[PDB]
């Protein structure tokens, strides 16, 4: 037995989002819904077709029809960005079945320009004969960003690793980038910089081996 | 309240057996059916099976041949064994409490609550615990009223590491970034917190790094940098 869902649902802030779940004449069984936000376990959000567990906002409601079961979220908040999964039990084979899941994204949130923080190697790490520059980019939206590193205003590509952006508790985005270097390389240039490009504009931070 | 907590090995070599345990608080095992679910990274939820303390079990068709679920009432625990793992078995494994109502001729069964999940990585590579370094606040990581400070967590395997600050007492302003996978096959990540710049001379900041795959915990003091 199979449970189908749309792969994604887009919705504007405050609008209503609807996530639908079709299965083998579901309507004969009972549908349950789970919310899973990035990096967390599922939480039950609706059970028994339309019941709200203690602690879930009223704006979460569950409905059903003939071949489709629906989860509705009124007044959608950026905080409701999540993957949602319907679920039923198959009483003949005695098997639990999940839908494939629906990723809900609320688009048209306010633009936020990034803050960039750049940490130089710690003396502790330099004393272990290593060196890592750490560029943390926070409080930005939308999510797309590019990072470039420079030593004395010349580009660096070796030794760079950068994470794809992820939501913070704010619902704004954050990302990180590392430049790995030997202690010698760190001390051999006058400065290093991390430049972030977001929505056509850039923010650059600079660190120097000679400032503490 | 009812809490569930999975514990696992972190890393499992191909063809060997995965063993997990779920410890239950706040209710007796004998009062419910208990389930295991899993989720491959990037993918969906897949039920594994259930158990009841009198011996009843049913397992997923795909996994029936390789799965054993068991129960230990004397420790209020249930467990999962999955033999002969391959890379397809790398996943977050969740335990969950089954809730059920008796409706005629049918089954209404759902899960409330779930545990936190534990990542199992199937790999021939060896475990490696992290090295942790401070990201010290300085006159250049400040933005007026606040300063950012952090911990760099380097060169560990497998995922995941989790980080708390001041033993969980400090939650406001915390962000732990996803890991990078380096060319060496090792992961690194950073956790940062923003705090009053006023506080830096008179408040202690400690990052608590946990790498359960290596049974390692590191509590690293992060102090203002003094040149």
């Amino acid at each position: 037995y199979e449970l189908t869902q749309p792969p994604s649902v887009s919705v504007a802030p405050g609008k209503t989002a609807r996530i639908t779940c079709g299965g083998n004449n579901i309507g004969s069984k009972s549908v349950h819904w789970y919310q899973q936000k990035p990096g967390q376990a599922p939480v039950l959000v609706i059970y028994y077709d339309s019941d709200r567990p203690s602690g879930i906002p009223e704006r979460f409601s569950g409905s059903k029809s003939g071949n489709t079961a629906t989860l509705t979220i009124s007044r959608v908040e950026a905080g409701d960005e999540a993957d949602y999964y319907c679920q039923v039990w198959d009483s003949s084979r005695d098997h639990c079945v999940f839908g494939i899941g629906t990723k809900v994204t609320v688009l048209g949130q306010p633009k936020a320009n990034p803050t960039v923080t750049l940490f130089p190697p710690s003396s502790e790490e330099l004393q272990a004969n290593k060196a890592t520059l750490v560029c943390l980019i926070s409080d930005f939206y939308p999510g797309a960003v590019t990072v470039a590193w420079k030593a004395d205003s010349s580009p660096v590509k070796a030794g760079v690793e950068t994470t794809t952006p992820s939501k913070q508790s704010n619902n704004k985005y954050a990302a990180s980038s590392y430049l790995s270097l030997t202690p010698e390389q760190w001390k051999s240039h006058r400065s290093y910089s991390c430049q972030v490009t977001h929505e056509g504009s850039t923010v650059e931070k600079t660190v120097a081996p000679t400032e503490c | 309240q009812v809490q569930l907590q999975e514990s696992g090995p972190g890393l499992v070599k191909p063809s060997e057996a995965l063993s997990l345990t779920c410890s239950v608080s706040g209710v007796a095992i004998s009062r419910h059916y208990w389930n295991w679910i899993r989720q491959p990274p990037g993918k969906g939820l897949e039920w594994i099976g259930y158990i009841f303390f009198n011996g009843n079990t049913n397992y997923s068709p795909s996994l029936k041949s390789r799965v054993t679920i068991s129960v230990d009432t004397s420790k209020n625990e249930f467990s999962l064994t999955l033999r002969s793992v391959t890379a397809a078995d790398t996943a977050v494994y969740y335990c969950a409490r089954e809730k059920s109502v008796v409706e005629p001729d049918n089954m209404v069964r759902w899960f409330d609550p779930w545990g936190q999940g534990t990542l199992v990585t199937v790999s021939s590579a060896s475990t490696k615990g992290p090295s942790v370094f401070p990201l010290a606040p300085s006159s250049k990581s400040t933005s007026g009223g606040t300063a950012a400070l952090g911990c760099l967590v380097k060169d560990y395997f497998p995922e995941p590491v989790t980080v708390s600050w001041n033993s969980g007492a400090l939650t406001s302003g915390v962000h732990t970034f996803p890991a990078v996978l380096q060319s060496s096959g090792l992961y690194s990540l950073s956790s940062v917190v923003t705090v009053p710049s006023s506080s830096l001379g008179t408040q202690t900041y400690i990052c608590n790094v946990n790498h359960k795959p290596s049974n390692t915990k590191v509590d690293k003091r992060v102090e203002p940098k003094s040149c």
